[PDB]
RNA sequence: GAUGAUG
RNA sequence: UUGACAUUGUGAAGAGACGUUUC
RNA sequence: GGUGAAAUUCUUGGAUUUAUUGAAGACUAACUACUGCGAAAGCAUUUGCCAAGGACGUUUUCAUUAAUCAAGAACGAAAGUUAGGGGAUCGAAGAUGAUCAGAUACCGUCGUAGUCUUAACCAUAAACUAUGCCGACUAGGGAUCGGGUGGUGUUUUGACCCACUCGGCACCUUACGAGAAAUCAAAGUCUUUGGGUUCUGGGGGGAGUAUGGUCGCAAGGCUGAAACUUAAAGGAAUUG
């Protein structure tokens, strides 16, 4: 509930006493029930396996990458998302990875990941036709819907409120140093307007 | 122009050659002439050091000048500074390439051009990309005025070349590859194997460039200089 | 500055939009067996001697 | 016997570079262009400006200690002309007559295989 | 009327021929229609061959050469005097000069 | 005038007859 | 390969 | 938000001032 | 740096030029031609995979199953449209420097949409050979691409060389013939007019316009008049 991607329940075998231990993964595309999932420094390069980043070749696509070895997954957990592996630095024990946002990090080779992409992709390309479908989406997320516009409020309620016409009155761009109660609008904006041109990354 | 400058600076001298010394570049033992020239560098002041700038700078040198005859004048070699011992610099092979004039003279019209390339690793863990070039030649007594080859031929000639290059580059070390390049041995192997497909001319190993080097071991470099 | 002398050995033709610039080849008196081609401004024949203010400027042709 | 550098003549239209370096390319011995010998923009690429520029390189290389220089001649290249400008031959001539020995000569224009699009449009420079 | 049987180009048995750019004005013209010349020259002009021999460190050094193939559009081929208007009977001739 | 530009003019003219007449629909 | 409208 | 002082120790280099040392 | 000459512009806070290394997208040079393939539009780096096709060889097989077509259908350059990705170069718009009587143009510098890719539309071009398709017949010469036959030809099965043949892209000479001429081996075998078949035209304008259908998200595509005006518009050659 409240999550676009499906989960997967994988049960391994406790290596120190006789019992079974169940673990919640996030399903990658193509993972089906009855499949065997191998996790370790010496597992193979198949979709669904949990390998360290230093143990996979360049160009691999992984998901649920942990940003320090032992955090149990941090970096690609939304539907349809993944991470690419650009390079290795054997001297420093560090790997270069491209994130879903276009950023580039350097994270330890010992950190883990799962091979593939998150299931449930393509979700945000079907319009919500109705206000009632947005109602039920957020009914299992949190209280953030509907949204009233500040410029329709009174001056007691918001920096934008008030006036014989509905208008901001001052630049909507707000200094990063602004204190709480002042930060409404665009915070620490490097530019503004319709984005024309190349990414300019 | 001399008198056209508008602003000298965005705001409102010593002779640099008094603080440099010369070094002596030395080729590896694969080549007859061990001396190739000299180069400058700033002295080893406190916040710098000569070796930190000498390391990793590349010098291109004619192969004829390394063997003793201007016949080989159409092939060049690249050497890379790896260690600075005393006042001379030691270098190791880095690649090879023809001269632009030599290559362009070979490319005449009324003949088909065949090229091939192959990525392989020598027995001492170097990775290389070797390039090859051939041409179709008129047969003696030929009346027809062009010497094109059918694409069936070109596919076979390109396949024979590819296997000779892999076979000859692996098993041999990089030094052993250099010793095969100078006598132009491979160009004679290709000729013998491509006879029954099509006659050819201007068969050459056009260039070779390194792609990845094994972790630097001092022993390797000293072996080729002592 | 020094000045060098040379001797016309052939008159090649005429140039300039209006013909007032003859073209000559010369042989330097000292250090002979060096020849240069350059332009001249008045009537000229073979065996004439020309005073060249700068020696090493070979002269272009308008055609 | 001989101390060798490398001389790079970039003979474009609109200017001509003559600048010598060490055999490794990283350190420069002297750099002087035709433009810093003439007063008018149109004469920068002229043979005479190339000749004066090369005579200063030879003067400086003598005192730094270079007694010979190889040569690499260049044009703009790429999508551009690929033909040497008016002043390339003058610089090469001037180095030879200044007392500097000449080694090898090579043309090092960048040739593009097949390349990105060329300036000017589909109908060219209409002039 | 029809001025030429070749339509001013060498295209028979093909639909399309990829374009090329002129070396002066950058105007696009199909390869088969462009005027093509192969220019080759010594790297050192005739006047300078002697002085370069004296300076040559090596004895008996063979002069390199420059090779380039040049493509002209019809307008820039007329102007540079590479081709010229030709009489009717003389237009049919194909042979070089 | 040139045939191409006359054709264009008639097109930019039809586009206007096509919308003024849309006011009565 | 600077400029040059009209009767 | 930035500087200084305390929490605050231990071994190396480069430079510097009238052996000790501060960047 | 740029030009015919310049200016805007970038540069002592290090530009242009030189060396070493790295990233991104596009493109496929020279070899490249009166050469190849495809229904046309179109197709050019290597290798592997999937299906397809012409010509040739054939003492295989079927036996009229065929030619050309209103309606109906698939594909269809560039630009253009909708939604993701990519976005390096070039660059409708736009912004600027110069030229000029003006210059909202040509020229110099920036630069959005576009240019590239996936899914889905569009249905146009000097889409040209301005030349419909199938068939038979009529003149001379040589070169080239693919297949086959003979020459144990000659250098080392292959590559060449001579003759011959089928199918192609074309080319040189000539007028039995055709045409108003330019020119044409088809545009010939048509007043000595008939091999089969499909499509289009009827002086120049108004007009590929208005109107009604129909197709498209839209730009638009297909179908498509009349009133009225007019003695000439036009094709190929000839002397100035």
């Amino acid at each position: 509930s409240g999550r676009g991607a499906p989960l997967a329940k994988v049960v391994f075998r406790d290596p120190y006493k006789y019992r079974l231990r169940e673990e919640i993964f996030i399903a990658n595309e193509g993972v089906h029930t009855g499949q065997f999932i191998y996790a370790g420094k010496k597992a193979s390069l198949n979709v669904g396996n949990v390998l360290p980043l230093g143990s996979v070749p360049e160009g691999t696509i992984v998901s649920n990458v942990e940003e320090k070895p032992g955090d149990r997954g941090a970096l690609a957990r939304a539907s349809g998302n993944y991470v690419i592996i650009i390079g290795h630095n054997p001297d420093e024990n560090k790997t270069r990875v491209r994130l879903p946002s276009g950023a580039k990090k350097v994270i330890s080779s010992d950190a883990r990941g799962v091979i593939g992409v998150i299931a449930g992709g393509g979700r945000v390309d079907k319009p919500l036709l109705k206000a009632g479908r947005a109602f039920h989406k957020y009914r299992l997320k949190r209280n953030s819907w509907p949204k009233t516009r500040g410029v329709a409020m009174n001056p007691v309620d918001h920096p934008h409120g008030g006036g014989n016409h509905q208008h901001i009155g001052k630049a909507s761009t707000i200094s990063r140093g602004a204190v709480s109660g002042q930060k409404a609008g665009l915070i620490a904006a490097r530019r503004t307007g319709l984005l024309r041109g190349s990414q300019k990354t | 122009a001399v008198g056209k400058n508008k602003r000298l600076s965005k705001g409102k001298v010593v002779d640099p050659f008094t603080r440099k010394e010369w070094f002596d570049i030395k080729a590896p033992s694969t080549f007859e002439n061990r001396n190739v020239g000299k180069t400058l560098v700033n002295k080893s002041t406190g916040l710098k050091s000569a070796s930190d700038a000498l390391k990793g700078r590349v010098v291109e040198v004619c192969l004829a000048d390394l063997q003793g005859s201007e016949d080989h004048s159409f092939r060049k070699i690249k050497l890379r500074v790896d260690e600075v011992q005393g006042k001379n610099l030691l270098t190791n092979f880095h690649g090879m390439d023809f001269t632009t004039d030599k290559l362009r003279s070979m490319v005449r019209k009324w003949q088909t051009l065949i090229e091939a390339n192959v990525t392989v690793k020598t027995s001492d863990d170097y990775v290389l990309r070797i390039f090859a070039i051939a041409f179709t030649r008129k047969q003696a007594n030929q009346v027809k005025r062009h010497s094109y080859a059918q694409s069936s031929h070109i596919r076979a000639i390109r396949k024979v070349i590819s296997e000779i290059l892999t076979k000859e580059v692996q098993g041999s070390t990089l030094a052993q590859l250099t010793s095969k390049l100078i006598p132009e041995v491979i160009n004679k192997e290709i000729e013998n194997a491509t006879k029954d497909i099509f006659p050819l001319q201007n068969i050459h190993v056009r260039k070779v460039k390194l792609l990845k080097q094994p972790k630097f071991d001092v022993g390797a470099l000293m072996a080729l200089h002592g | 500055t020094p000045v060098t002398l040379a001797k016309v050995i052939k008159v090649l033709g005429r140039t300039g939009s209006r013909g007032g610039v003859t073209q000559v080849r010369v042989e330097f008196l000292e250090d002979t067996s060096r020849t240069i081609v350059r332009n001249v401004k008045g009537p000229v024949r073979e065996n004439d001697i020309l005073v060249l203010m700068e020696s090493e400027r070979e002269a272009r042709r308008l055609r | 016997s001989q101390v060798f550098g490398v001389a790079r003549i970039y003979a474009s239209f609109n200017d001509t570079f003559v600048h010598v370096t060490d055999l490794s390319g990283k350190e420069t011995i002297a750099r002087v262009t035709g433009g810093m010998k003439v007063k008018a923009d149109r004469d920068e690429s002229s043979p005479y400006a190339a000749m004066l520029a090369a005579q200063d390189v030879a003067a400086k290389c003598k005192e730094v200690g270079i007694t010979a220089v190889h040569v690499k001649i260049r044009a703009t290249g790429g999508t551009r002309t690929k033909t040497p400008g008016p002043g390339g031959q003058a610089a090469l001539r001037a180095l030879a007559r200044s007392g500097l020995r000449i080694g090898r000569i090579e043309d090092v224009t960048p040739v593009p295989s097949d390349s990105t699009r060329k300036k000017g449009g589909r109908r060219g420079r209409r002039l | 009327p029809k001025k030429r049987a070749s339509n001013g180009r060498n295209k028979k048995g093909r639909g399309h021929v990829k374009p090329v750019r002129c070396v002066n004005c950058s105007k696009s013209i199909p390869k088969d229609k462009a005027i093509k010349r192969m220019a080759i020259r010594n790297i050192v002009e005739a006047a300078a061959v002697r002085d370069l021999s004296e300076a040559s460190v090596y004895p008996e050094y063979a002069l390199p050469k420059t090779y380039n193939k040049l493509h002209y559009c019809v307008s820039c081929a007329i102007h540079a005097r590479i081709v010229r208007v030709r009489s009717r009977e003389d237009r049919k001739n194909r042979a070089p000069p | 005038m040139r045939a191409k530009w006359r054709k264009k003019r008639t097109r930019r003219l039809k586009r206007k007859r096509r919308k003024v007449r849309a006011r009565s629909k």
